[PDB]
């Protein structure tokens, strides 16, 4: 089991980013539940 | 009596003609974006 805190970036508009490992993770830095975050981007299905 | 000249109202035969120097001007470097913000403007870097 590895755990491992890591610099994460992204570029507009921001509806993806990346890990320093090379992982890209489909999905705006900024989605969430509140303010309209809902709407940004996710590539996942809710339940991830 | 004598007199100084100072007594004596001046008018000029003289035409002016004021000719100032061009000053002294120093450049500094300036870039708009940098080699590192250029090289950082990448998403992933392939060697880290």
């Amino acid at each position: 089991c590895i755990v491992e805190e890591v610099d994460a970036r992204s570029v507009y508009p921001y509806d993806e980013f990346v890990l320093a490992t090379g992982d890209f993770v489909y999905m705006s830095p900024f989605y969430g539940y509140r303010e309209g975050s809902h709407t940004e981007h996710t590539s996942y299905a809710a339940d991830r | 009596h004598q007199l100084s000249r100072a007594d004596v109202t001046t008018v000029s035969t003289f035409i002016d003609l004021n000719i100032t120097m061009l000053e002294d001007h120093e450049f500094v470097p300036l870039e708009v974006y940098t080699r590192h913000e250029i090289k950082d403007s990448g998403l992933l870097d392939y060697t880290e």
